[PDB]
């Protein structure tokens, strides 16, 4: 319920250590409900150039991916240039997903809290395509 | 017409001419010479 | 250049893994096995200190004050101890050994980085914690606070990665290279010493390969690249600046053979294969006109430019 | 001063905005000022007391006078020398006290006044300025060589007539040119003098700008701006010219007409001070006001502490502001907390805030001798303050730690 | 199953009328070139996610099926059903294009190269040092969204040298030349006929259907590959209506594996190429050499359509490798940043056509394609 | 499928061929231009 120009502003989260992978995304405050986070922001580019950078970045032994796909012809890149909403980790039992708000024709994605989060929290979001989680009930599985 | 009803490249004038002809022929269809002949009948 | 004025131990002993001269540049203090010996140059008398320590110890640090010794061993701790009223601090937060260490400007700060991948400061005064920096994926193995900016604080690591924290927020501000996840997984060199210039403005890594390179951070370019004419020892490094403005660079092998470089320069102006020819060079500490190296095994010998 | 150049795209943040630390002092905090540089804190209390933290652990380290000579009743100034070696004190119990930090125990040299004190300002490590309860002059306090005694005049000319100008509340010397001093009167009138550093001082202004009683008198570190409290709710801001020679010229005044509120202090940014920050007196104003100076505009208000603030002191080496609160006595603390910048974990990273659209290169589908110096100081960092003078370390009380080594 | 949609009032046209029944797109002004406007069109149903388009009319002559397939132009051009939504195109003088802010993008010519010997040619109009074209050859599984020639299922040659361009790696094989403003390449693409691609793909199918079989059904798949005539075409078409306007929808191709097979006699994995196939470029009537002989064979297994597998496999049935008479080679064109180009058709207007008599300018099989759209139109209704 | 089978084996490739020679040039008795081509093959 806030101008995607509002959430460029406030800031409610930081990147930390994180026992699921070496980077993961924290609360710094308790943001609860179905309230926006932070956009998840990088490089636009198109369907093909997302493969050609995909087995680039495998190439050079990357060995991750943060490209967020907005629909079958886009996707965002942040592996290089992005935000600090790059460092959402995986797991199944997922405190946050991400919808598509349309701004002045351009599609953006906002990334949401599933339920209350508290400080100090690792913000954690499905992938959607290994698994190191820790949930009980989760899939074993990256996929 | 049928035919500018139907699309119309210049080439695709064969619906004008003879595309009907021959389509009654083939409901009919026994070598080709039942067709061959028969394309020769109508007009 | 360098000539020879006196060796200082023999090679017999248990381990001698660090050596620096006090800031005042009159006692040089060297460790052995959880024990410390300093000695003064003018009479040429060694003093022994016993510290706490139960593990063999693998870096030593004076206070600027010239009155401490700060030492980090293999059981997870670091002590200062003052020369005189013997230990005084006891700081005990690590989970793995101590590996390297570096005083404040003002000598109330004291940063200890180990292999538990962390750099954790303390406050001397109060003998407690204040920040823990963790920040690598493997040993922290050498750390440096430029002397006239207490503000930045270096960092190398096995990981690969250079990086430079700041000290009141202790957030990483640059890093100079790449680790196993962004590079091609087996072309990351270690690290193994950092240190930088007098004036804070250049930064100068050790890799495991024996690359000299030095910094500059700012840009996050290298300006001087010295190569010998893999390791298995963090081997010593230090900065000579004799009153000629034109400074040397020094190195050490695992034989104890030692080259200078001149720095704007990049040629070789000297070569010491002579000494320490049984075991690696760990440690090379200069002073005002000083310099002083030290093999694994006890042998520490003292030069003069 | 390295990290500040590691952080500015040509800029910086110019002002703290987030209050970090709450001091909590034994004693009640009313005046705060730190040393040179940002290196320690010198807290005047209520009772006499002189506490000193460390500003790396906001820990203290070290009280003035405990053996001798401090301060019987509340000290309501402290100011430190250029050096930071050197302290003066000021308080109710009539005395001007200064301290030698080597020796923090005891007094180095004090003088009983006839009756209590204001504030004392240093203009050397020697010399000071101090400003006397109810009396219509100041005071120049200037110490000699032969260490034991004192010289102590007013700040008048030989026979300048003051009749009706009030009391001399408050004094001011000028930064820059260490040899002018503005003094703030009662009824509003404000002079300003000039020292021989003998005794033949002479005047070099005079006008009545108010009504009311000059609070505080505060110059931009760089002589180009000048602020005045009064006792009516505003504050005026002039420039100052000095050529000697003198002349102020009105750019702003500053009020909060729907609060109606009195100002306790106010201080200036670092150089020509284009900001001005101030603490509010009524009743619910709980943050600091600061405004820019070119265009007198409410920029920002500083919403850390829940009382009254009343004084402020601004180093702009830490970019610290330090304040005491009125009901707590302690000392509520702003700093500049930058987040942390993930560009910062890989040298060829780039964070960005709005998303980028990739221009697509013809290939996106096919497959040293730089002049050196390593040892000459930088005589300047990124803000503009003259590093490379010689600050004082308050040593490690060695003997202090062996005792409590014994648990105290 | 399902019944064919409605006929509708703006189908129905009479003699006296003069209205054109290939109702033309409606066009968006999309940028200039050398004083020249470029359109794109706005509401049509561009190929995409594996599915291709055509403008059908409403055929009154069939009753099973009630719309023929039927074409925008009069001669042969570019198909505007495949290209990238941001490939515009001049109606002048058929050139087309991107803007000058755009990456690369590409369109297929409308005719389907099956066999024999097929010359053409490219006239540049505007290709500065930051405009740069890509003139070639693609199977249908290549992407308007990509230039021609990133993939094994193109062939191109570049702007700026004339290198060649094959999986997506460049070769100098070719004499070097730079195209300027005016020049005109010429494209001689020499194929075996259907009868020789037709048994190279059988021996293609049966070497592959036990030999790599002795995924975990066999059987199904077998019966896949053993009922597959690529000669014969049976197609996939559903009338549909995009806005008012009349279109046939039919299953596309999609990319897959390189054919690859073990011979045992020199002991090496080889790949599959066309007898004898070759494809010269000429610049202005001189020859510049042959640009590649080993093209890839698209007939049956070698090109799989769109298959919904979780469905047949359930289960009358319909095939992968099926030939909807559309397999074969287009001329493909791709445009950077303002890199326009035209494509010739018809012999009246190639000023370097080579003097061979079973050679076919692109309008004569063209002209070859639309005869065996209709006849193929007109089987499917019995 | 029978139906298809019967045309495809015998007509419909020089029904194709013949098709696209009055494709090319267009005669005026296009019909029996072609009945000639299909006599001509049996
Ligand atoms: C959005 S980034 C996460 C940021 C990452 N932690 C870092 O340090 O840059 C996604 C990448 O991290 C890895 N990753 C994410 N979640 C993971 C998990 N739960 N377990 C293991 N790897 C994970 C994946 O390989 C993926 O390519
Ligand atoms: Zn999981």
């Amino acid at each position: 319920l806030s101008l995607n120009q509002l959430t460029k502003r406030k800031k409610p989260v930081t990147f930390a250590r994180s026992a699921i992978h070496n980077w993961g995304l924290y609360a710094l405050e308790p943001i609860a409900a179905k309230e926006m986070i932070i956009e998840y922001v990088g490089e636009s580019i198109r369907q093909p150039v997302a493969e050609m950078r995909e087995k680039r970045y495998i190439k050079s032994g990357i060995g991750s991916s943060y490209l967020f796909r907005i629909d079958e012809n886009t996707v965002i890149d942040a592996t290089k240039r992005g935000g600090i909403a790059r460092f959402i980790n995986h797991c199944c039992e997922p405190s946050c997903t991400a919808k598509i708000i349309k701004v002045d024709g351009r599609k953006r994605i906002v990334i949401y809290a599933l339920r209350d989060i508290g400080t100090n929290e690792e913000l954690t979001y499905d992938y959607k395509f290994p698994c190191l989680c820790g949930a009980p009930s989760c899939k074993g599985f990256l996929n | 017409p049928v035919a500018m009803i139907g699309g119309s490249t210049t080439r695709r004038y064969l619906n004008e001419h003879v595309t009907k002809h021959l389509l009654e022929g083939m409901k009919l269809i026994d070598p080709l010479r039942v067709l061959g002949q028969f394309l020769i009948d109508a007009s | 250049m360098l000539q020879f004025d006196k060796q200082v131990l023999p090679a017999s002993g248990k381990i001698s893994t660090s050596c620096q001269i006090s800031p005042d540049g009159e006692l040089i203090a060297i460790c052995q096995n959880t024990d410390m010996l300093v000695y003064e140059i003018s009479s040429s008398k060694m003093m022994k200190l016993t510290t706490t320590h139960k593990e063999c110890i693998n870096c030593l640090c004076w206070s600027p004050d010239s009155k401490c010794i700060a030492s980090g061993s293999e059981d997870f701790t670091v002590e200062i101890t003052h020369i005189i009223y013997g230990r005084i601090r006891r700081l005990m937060g690590h989970t793995a050994p101590v590996i390297s260490i570096c005083y404040n400007n003002k000598g109330n700060i004291l940063c200890s980085s180990s292999m538990d991948e962390s750099i954790k400061e303390w406050h001397v005064l109060s003998g407690t914690a204040l920040k823990t920096m963790s920040a690598h994926s493997d040993a922290v193995v050498s750390i440096d606070i430029p002397k006239f900016d207490s503000s930045i604080l270096s960092s190398g690591s096995y990981d690969g990665l250079i990086r430079i924290f700041d000290t009141e927020s202790g957030h990483c501000l640059k890093t100079l290279t790449y680790d196993k996840d962004w590079i091609a997984e087996d072309g990351v060199v270690p690290i193994s010493t950092v240190k930088f210039s007098r004036n804070g403005k250049f930064l100068l890594v050790k890799s495991l390969d024996n690359v000299v390179k030095l910094w500059e951070y700012t840009r996050g370019t290298v300006v001087r690249t010295f190569l010998w004419p893999k390791l298995k020892y963090n081997c010593g490094l230090e900065l000579i600046y004799p009153q000629g403005k034109d400074p040397l660079v020094i190195s050490g092998n695992d034989s104890g053979s030692m080259c200078v470089w001149n720095v704007y320069s990049k040629n070789l102006v000297q070569k010491i294969d002579e000494k320490h020819r049984n075991s690696p060079l760990i440690s090379i500490s200069a002073s005002y006109d000083k310099v002083a190296t030290l093999s694994l095994n006890g042998e520490c010998n003292l030069f003069r430019v | 001063a390295n990290l500040l150049l590691q952080d500015p795209f040509g800029v910086l943040k110019e002002y703290p905005e987030k209050l970090t630390h709450t001091l909590e002092v034994p004693v009640a905090a009313v005046c705060v000022k730190f040393s040179p540089r940002g290196d320690y804190l010198a807290v005047g209390c209520s009772n006499g007391a002189i506490i000193i933290y460390d500003m790396d652990s906001l820990k203290p380290i070290a009280m003035l006078g405990t053996h001798s000579g401090a301060h019987t009743r509340s000290v309501q100034s402290v100011c430190w020398s250029n050096d930071g070696r050197y302290l003066w004190s000021s308080g109710r119990d009539w005395y001007a006290k200064l301290w030698d930090m080597t020796q923090p125990t005891k007094c180095f040299q004090q003088y009983k006044f006839d009756g209590p004190l204001w504030s004392c300002h240093v203009v050397r490590w020697n010399v000071c300025i101090v400003t006397v309860v109810e009396e219509p002059t100041a005071y120049v306090l200037t110490l000699t060589d032969r260490q034991n005694a004192f010289h102590c005049f007013p700040l008048l000319e030989q026979d300048q007539d003051i009749s009706g100008h009030g009391y001399t509340l408050v004094a001011c010397p000028h930064p820059t040119i260490e040899s002018i001093i503005i003094t703030g009167t009662s009824k509003g009138w404000i002079n300003a003098f000039q020292l021989d550093l003998e005794d033949k001082i002479r005047c070099c202004y005079e006008e009545k700008i108010a009504n009311a009683n000059i609070k505080q008198i505060i110059i931009s570190p760089s002589g180009t701006r000048i602020a005045i409290n009064g006792s009516d709710r505003t504050i005026r801001q002039y420039q100052l010219i000095v050529e000697h020679s003198v002349s102020i010229e009105l750019e702003h005044k500053y009020q909060d007409i729907i609060n109606r509120l009195q100002w306790n202090t106010i201080f200036f940014s670092n150089h020509s001070g284009e900001y001005l920050v101030a603490s509010a007196h009524g009743s619910s104003a709980h943050d600091l006001y600061l405004w820019e100076t070119s265009s007198g505009s409410l920029v920002r208000v500083l919403e850390g502490a829940d009382e009254e603030l009343l004084d402020i002191d601004w180093n702009f080496y830490s970019m610290r502001i330090a304040s005491n609160g009125f009901e707590s006595g302690w000392v509520y603390m702003w700093s500049i907390v930058i987040p942390p910048k993930w560009s910062a974990l890989a040298p060829d990273f780039e964070e960005v805030e709005e998303n980028i659209d990739y221009q697509e290169k013809e290939n996106e589908f096919d497959i040293e001798e730089i002049a050196i110096d390593l040892c000459t100081p930088e005589k300047y960092d990124v803000r503009g303050n003259d590093i490379s003078m010689p600050s004082f370390v308050i040593p490690i009380d060695y003997e202090g730690v062996i005792i409590q080594q014994h648990w105290a | 199953s399902v019944p064919v949609i409605p006929y509708l009032d703006y189908d129905i046209v009479d003699l006296g009328s003069d209205i054109k029944k290939p109702d033309f797109p409606q066009l968006s002004e999309s940028h200039r070139i050398n004083e020249q406007q470029y359109y794109i069109t706005e509401d049509t149903p561009l190929n995409k996610r594996n599915f291709m388009y055509q403008p059908c009319a409403a055929n009154l002559m069939l009753d099973k099926l009630k719309y023929c397939g039927t074409d925008y132009f009069d001669k042969s051009s570019i198909n505007l059903m495949d290209r990238s939504d941001k490939l515009a195109f001049s109606l002048d003088d058929h050139s087309v294009s991107v803007s000058e802010n755009c990456g690369w993008r590409s369109v297929r010519s409308d005719v389907c190269m099956k066999e024999g010997k097929i010359y053409w040619e490219v006239e540049v109009k505007n290709v500065s040092d930051t405009s740069h074209i890509r003139c070639g050859i693609s199977r249908r599984e290549a992407s308007t969204e990509t230039p021609v020639g990133c993939d094994f299922y193109g062939y191109s040659i570049r702007d700026k040298g004339l290198q060649v361009i094959h999986e997506g790696r460049l070769h100098t094989v070719l004499k070097p030349h730079e195209m300027q403003a005016g020049d005109r390449i010429g494209f001689l693409l020499t194929l075996p006929s259907l009868q020789s691609q037709s048994e190279q793909a059988m021996d293609y199918s049966l070497k592959r259907i036990q030999e790599l079989n002795n995924k975990f059904n066999k059987e199904f798949y077998k019966f896949l590959l053993r009922s597959c005539e690529p000669t014969n075409v049976v197609r996939d078409q559903i009338a549909i209506r995009y806005k008012n306007q009349l279109f046939y929808e039919s299953t596309d191709y999609v990319k897959t594996t390189k054919p690859e097979y073990y011979d045992n006699r020199d002991d090496m994995q080889k790949f599959y190429e066309l007898e004898n196939s070759s494809f010269e470029v000429f610049v202005n009537g001189v020859s510049h050499g042959i640009a590649f002989e080993g093209l890839t064979p698209f007939l049956p297994p070698f090109s799989e359509l769109q298959y919904n597998e979780k469905f047949y496999l359930h289960h009358e049935i319909r095939n992968k490798y099926v030939n909807n008479n559309r397999l074969g080679y287009y001329a493909t064109l791709s445009s950077f940043q303002g890199g326009t180009a035209s494509i010739i058709t018809e012999a009246m207007e190639l000023k370097f056509l080579p003097k061979d008599v079973d050679i076919k300018t692109l309008n004569d099989i063209y002209n070859e394609q639309i005869a065996s759209d209709i006849v193929w139109d007109l089987i499917d209704e019995i």
